[PDB]
């Protein structure tokens, strides 16, 4: 329930092939930019990185939990 | 109008009247360590791991519970509200069975972290521990309930989010065990959410019992196709095969919950 | 200075001695000015208790008038209610068992006198289920009263309506708690609620409610009859009025006497009741308010007297004013140890600090009686004690910590020796 | 706290309130506020206990049925309170008060005597199923400390021998004069009535003006 | 005090549908 | 000696008897 | 063959490896070894399981041998305990 | 000693390995217990730090005394669970003596 990992924006490259290795069965990948996830503090700065580096981008708006009204007294209401 | 001003460590946040002390800290950005409080579940106050210290007040208050009043400055990192957490964490851990390398909520534990950040460096419980008896809640949820911190979020979800009203507390004292009195399986859709909502790894998923451990799981955010609600979900993949699908929050479509079928 | 006159003693039917039934009650003249009092006004009744300055006769001490004043606020369309807790799980509280059994009526008119003060639609009396026979006595008394028309709609020939009910307790000390009495009345598990939704605001069945110790409800009609002043005079400053004192354990004649408050502790065993068994010097310690309050050792005791202000100065609580006395012939380490056993077998377990903490002290206390535990563990239990004192949802965790704190505070050398005794024999 | 279905204790044991009992059941329902029946689970559960001491899983399900509440709701109430017994109870079911007040005044003393007389361990029913001994906590009535509640009898101020006498009375015959079997009445200073030895003032005595 | 061969020991991760041997 | 003897249903049955007196429900 | 029965198969393209060189498999498979372990009878409702030797064992856990119906099995040693 | 392999697949030996050498995948054995289906230490990747020895809660993975395991082929150096378990059985007597001597220190 911690929210400290939902704070900074991250841009992540598209996932690619992960074929099984014949000798040991370890996962093997041919994509170099797979494990790379860069962290950017604001949406504007991350968009800038994609434009100057020439990678295509598809930004997703942050969705933050909506305020929810809670009060211990309210559920004690037999009425409802 | 309807905007009290309460200070969280002197930050003069302003909140609608009726917002809990925990909620006031959230808008400033501070997080009260919490167990037994879930946003879409009723406030219960069972853990009291959220005790904070409103200024000029004799006792510390329950964050999730006290409606913040006018001009009460919350002191979330005081010398008191830390002894109110260093001493609660002493208790939750005291009766806890240390099988963290069995508990598949290893890195997904809201109780090791809070211990590891807000709790105590060492233990003083030189006495003996308790043990409860593992029962069957069904074929999806493995209840190794000797892990349970009696936080009653299951009994809430199983009554409030889903209308099962089966899970309940049984007994009093240190052998209050939150399991079905008679062994009747918890059969309902929305069932698997209990896993995700129990911060302890007491009851966890039986298929995904021991296939992985969370730090390894690469998490890709995708869409539910099993049903037409199109619930948002996160597919956790390790070395290229999917290991688990757990909900990710979409206010409008699935707000933190996913069906038994699509997980 | 105590020594209240028999006339002033409110509960005359104490010990029985007078038909507990109505005809005995009429000779008592308990229903004498009831119509008049209600007629005067609810505001007149609360003026009487405010002038009395009566403190809660249950373990917690608060101005009785202010507590009743809180739900005197205008009705919001929910029926206001009265809850009388006849449960007294605390050891040494045979205090209430008397009024209920011996003088049921006093409480019946206490209920309606109190009822119009809060404008309660009806009153539910939660007598502990253990007392089945006790229940038999009160509803016989309640039945008499309605037959008379003293209670019911147009009760006592007056506009006001009241109905009084008796509810079965089921052997729980915690049921006694104010928010938990309600839940038992509501029919859910007896688990206290948090105070932020205060009892008046959210009542039983979501209808404003108020909870009073049976002694508190019982004295209100007589205090209105005698006037707050008469009652006000006996007390000391904030402390005021006579409160029943029960002396049990290591005293020659253990008994509940309603002698005056502010009594020298040395005086009440020496003058009434029975002098401490074995002599006033055979007093290892005194438990003034029952198990929840910390015990006070002999040197402090006679100096101090039984009133809540004096006791809080002494670091102990008047509470239920149950005096439990321990001669020099008792293993206190084991005496207090069973009270912690009394609380592990009883706390609801709703809150983390009480659930594990009280069990943790029980385990350490049992080792302390054996002497197996080392001396350093003793202040460890100090620290465990205050973690539970300020963090609990209800007061029982408050209550469990205090006896532990008292044992360490005044009897730390004895526990160290029990520590030493076991280490020597290896 | 787990009901593992057993041939004896399981719903095969049918439970239903006697025509007379059902009557009682409703009396309870209207005592509580209208539209509120759930509040009566305890009082009802108590009459199921009055009907039969065992109160098996079948009986609790009926209680929930009659009271139309989540069955668990009844299960939780039964487990929380010690008054209810979820296992068979001895005909006499004596309970010995062992809190510090009674212990200080010898409560423990009594126990040893009763174990020998019943010739059985503390906590289980006699083979005769005649009596069941349990170490219960404060039962109130401390002024009279030595104490042993037997189906509400609440005998008090008992010296070890007295109980043996009582137990015998229970073993042969019935109604063994339940109450404090010592000279004192209810709770009274053994010396007398220092509190009030005068006659009680009558009605309207010194009633304040106003 | 008085030649190995390395191999994967895990099973087939993705089992494969087998075609019906019944002709149609 | 009314206290000395009462039946298991005394409390409940007595109450039912009182039901008639019991004022109307909320 | 092995613990989880690894069986590079007659048609696999990997069974080629063992040609002229043996495979690594285990006798005294563990799967059956604890099954061969006697059930540790106990008196107490709950029992510990240091794994044997304290520091040289497993993080100590307390098992509830409360139901003869089931012999508690410490999740670390796989030792069944018979109430 | 009974014969049950110590590892319970908590997989933090994998987490703390500096070189990414240990690869562990697990599934509940029929017994219901938790065991590793595949445990592969790539010794050529391993830099013999000894943290795995440190990290294991049950101390299932240990740094054994033998240093002479030079191999003709690269594949032999990659080690699966069966080689390591076999290595464990061969050197258990000395490993037990070595852990016996140094555990008080740790
Ligand atoms: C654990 C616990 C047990 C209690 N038991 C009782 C009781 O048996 N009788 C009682 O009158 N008050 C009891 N109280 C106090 C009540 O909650 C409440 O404060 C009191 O009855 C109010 O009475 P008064 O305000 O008239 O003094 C208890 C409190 C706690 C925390
Ligand atoms: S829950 Fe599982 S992981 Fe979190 S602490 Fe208890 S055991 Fe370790
Ligand atoms: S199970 Fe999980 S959720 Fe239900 S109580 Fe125990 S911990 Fe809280
Ligand atoms: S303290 Fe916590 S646990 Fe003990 S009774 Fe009050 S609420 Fe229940
Ligand atoms: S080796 Fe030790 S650490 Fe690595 S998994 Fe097996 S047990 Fe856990
Ligand atoms: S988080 Fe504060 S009450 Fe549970
Ligand atoms: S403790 Fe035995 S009745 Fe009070
Ligand atoms: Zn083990």
């Amino acid at each position: 329930s911690g929210v400290n990992n939902t704070k900074k924006w991250k841009m992540e490259f598209d996932t690619r092939e992960r074929w099984e290795n014949p000798l040991m069965g370890w996962a093997s990948t041919a994509d170099p930019l797979s494990n790379m996830v860069l962290t950017f503090s604001a949406k504007e700065d991350a968009i800038a990185f994609a434009e100057k580096n020439g990678w295509s981008y598809d930004v997703e708006e942050k969705k933050v939990p909506k305020p929810k009204s809670k009060s211990y007294g309210a559920n004690f209401s037999w009425n409802k | 109008s309807n905007l009290i001003e309460v200070f969280v460590d002197g930050q003069s946040v302003m909140v609608e009247p009726g917002t809990t002390v925990l909620q006031a800290c959230e808008k400033v950005g501070m997080q009260i360590p919490r167990f037994c409080y879930h946003e879409r579940l009723s406030v219960a106050g069972n853990c009291r791991m959220c005790l904070v210290e409103i200024e000029k007040a004799p006792k510390v208050v329950a964050a999730c519970a006290m409606p913040v009043m006018k001009g009460w400055n919350i002191l979330t990192n005081s010398e008191k509200s830390k002894k109110a957490r260093e001493g609660v964490m002493e208790f939750l851990l005291a009766n806890h069975p240390l099988d963290c390398p069995i508990c598949d909520q290893g890195g997904e534990c809201d109780l090791q972290d809070q211990s590891m950040m807000f709790g105590s460096d060492r233990s003083r419980f030189l006495e003996g521990k308790r043990a409860v008896e593992d029962k069957n809640i069904g074929p999806l949820v493995k209840t190794i309930m000797t892990r349970c911190i009696q936080c009653t979020r299951c009994i809430r979800f199983a009554s409030e989010i889903a209308g099962v009203d089966d899970l309940g507390t049984t007994g009093r004292g240190n052998d209050m065990q939150v399991g079905t009195y008679i062994e009747k399986m918890f059969m309902s859709e929305l069932s698997g959410n209990v896993i995700d909502i129990c911060p302890v790894g007491a009851l966890t998923s039986k298929p995904y019992a021991f296939t992985a451990r969370p730090w390894e799981t690469r998490k890709t955010e995708s869409i539910d196709v099993m049903d037409a609600v199109g619930s948002n979900i996160v597919v956790s993949t390790r070395t290229g095969e999917v290991m688990r699908i757990l909900p990710r929050m979409h206010e409008d479509i699935n707000e933190e919950w996913i069906s038994d079928k699509t997980r | 200075f105590g020594s209240l006159k028999d006339e002033d003693r409110i509960f005359t039917n104490l010990y029985g001695r007078h038909d507990w039934r109505l005809k005995g009650a009429l000779r008592r003249g308990d229903w004498y000015k009831t119509k008049e009092i209600l007629l005067k006004g609810p505001d007149w009744i609360l003026g009487e208790m405010k002038t009395s300055g009566l403190r809660g006769r249950g373990g917690a001490g608060f101005p009785t008038g202010l507590k009743w004043s809180f739900m005197n606020k205008p009705s919001d369309g929910r029926p206001k209610y009265l809850v009388v807790n006849a449960d007294e799980g605390e050891p040494g509280t045979c205090k209430d068992r008397e009024i209920m059994r011996h003088d049921p009526h006093k409480l019946v008119e206490g209920c309606l006198v109190g009822g119009r003060a809060m404008g309660a639609r009806a009153a539910y009396i939660y007598i502990r289920g253990e007392f089945y026979n006790e229940a038999s006595n009160l509803q016989v008394a309640i039945r008499e009263a309605y037959e008379a028309g003293l209670i019911g709609k147009n009760a006592c020939g007056s506009d006001y309506d009241f109905d009084v009910f008796v509810v079965r307790g089921a052997g729980a000390y915690i049921c006694g708690e104010e928010t938990a009495l309600i839940e038992s009345i509501e029919g859910k598990q007896g688990k206290p609620r948090l105070k932020p939704p205060f009892p008046a605001d959210v009542g039983v069945f979501g209808c404003p409610t108020t909870v009073a110790n049976v002694e508190t409800v019982a004295v209100s009609p007589t205090i209105c009859r005698r006037g707050g002043t008469w009652f006000a005079g006996f007390g000391r400053e904030r402390n005021s009025g006579t409160k029943l004192f029960n002396i049990s354990g290591h005293v020659n004649h253990p008994c509940t006497v309603e002698e005056e408050m502010s009594v020298p502790l040395k005086e009440l065993i020496e003058k009434h009741a029975g002098g401490v068994t074995g002599g006033w010097d055979n007093l290892l310690a005194v438990i003034p308010g029952g198990s929840s309050t910390p015990l006070i050792p002999k040197s402090v005791c006679e100096t101090v007297l039984m009133d809540f202000d004096a006791l809080v100065q002494a670091q102990t609580g008047l509470g239920t004013a149950a005096v439990i006395v321990m001669d020099r012939s008792t293993d206190i380490v084991k005496a207090i140890a069973r009270l912690i056993e009394f609380y592990k077998h009883e706390s609801c377990g709703q809150c983390t600090p009480c659930r594990e903490g009280v069990d943790w002290m029980n385990k350490v206390m049992a080792r302390f009686v054996k002497g197996d535990a080392r001396p350093a563990e003793i202040d460890s239990l100090w620290e465990i004690s205050k973690q539970i004192e300020g963090h609990t949802i209800c007061a029982l965790g408050d209550g469990a910590a205090w006896p532990v704190q008292g044992l360490i505070r005044h009897f730390r050398p004895e526990l160290e020796d029990r520590m030493q005794r076991f280490a020597q024999q290896h | 706290f787990v009901h593992r279905d057993t041939p004896e204790n399981n719903p095969d044991t049918p439970f239903d309130f006697t025509p007379e009992n059902y009557k009682r059941i409703e009396a309870i329902v209207k005592n509580y506020p209208e539209g509120h029946q759930a509040a009566a689970v305890l009082p009802v559960l108590d009459l199921a206990q009055r009907q039969n001491g065992w109160l098996p899983i079948s009986a609790m399900n009926k209680v929930a049925e009659v009271l139309q509440v989540p069955p668990m709701r009844v299960y939780e109430v039964a487990t929380f309170y010690t008054m209810y017994n979820r296992k068979p109870v001895g005909k006499y079911h004596i309970q010995v008060c062992t809190t510090t007040p009674c212990m200080l005044r010898d409560s423990d003393s009594i126990l040893e005597t009763l174990q020998r007389k019943l010739g059985i361990k503390v906590g289980e029913t006699t083979p005769d199923k005649l009596f069941t001994l349990i170490e219960v906590e404060c039962l109130g009535a401390c002024v009279n400390a030595p104490m042993v509640q037997i189906n509400d009898n609440y005998y008090e101020d008992l010296t070890p021998k007295d109980i043996e006498e009582i137990i015998d009375e229970l073993k042969a015959g019935k109604v063994p004069k339940p109450g404090p079997r010592s000279g004192r009445f209810c709770c009274e200073p053994a010396g007398g009535l220092t509190s009030l030895t005068e006659p009680p003032k009558g009605p309207g005595f010194g009633v304040q003006a106003g | 005090p008085t030649q190995y061969v390395p191999y994967s020991t895990t099973r087939k991760k993705i089992h494969e549908w087998v075609p019906p041997s019944t002709p149609y | 000696l009314q206290h000395h003897d009462y039946n298991t249903y005394t409390f409940l049955d007595l109450n039912l008897d009182l039901s008639k007196f019991r004022l109307p429900q909320p | 063959i092995t613990h989880t029965g690894q069986v590079y198969d007659e048609k696999d393209y990997r069974r080629v490896r063992f040609v002229d060189r043996q495979k690594e498999v285990n006798e005294n498979f563990a799967i059956d070894l604890i099954a061969q372990q006697p059930v540790n009878e106990v008196e107490h409702r709950i029992i510990a399981c240091d794994g044997g030797g304290g520091a040289l064992g497993h993080p100590k856990v307390y098992i509830n041998l409360d139901k003869e119906t089931k012999t508690g099995t410490c999740g670390y040693c796989g030792l069944q305990f018979k109430q | 000693p009974s014969g049950e392999e110590r590892c319970i697949a908590c997989k933090l030996c994998e987490a703390i390995c500096p070189a990414q050498a240990i690869t562990i995948e697990a599934e509940p054995r029929a017994d219901g217990s938790r065991r590793t289906t595949r445990y592969d230490i790539d010794m050529t990747k391993c830099i013999y730090c000894g943290f795995c020895q440190e990290a294991c809660p049950v101390d299932a993975i240990v740094e054994g005394p033998n240093f002479e395991f030079s191999t003709e082929t690269h594949e032999e150096l990659l080690y699966n669970k069966e080689k390591l378990l076999n290595n464990g059985d061969k050197w258990e007597a000395e490993i037990a003596a070595n852990i016996q001597a140094d555990y008080l220190y740790r």
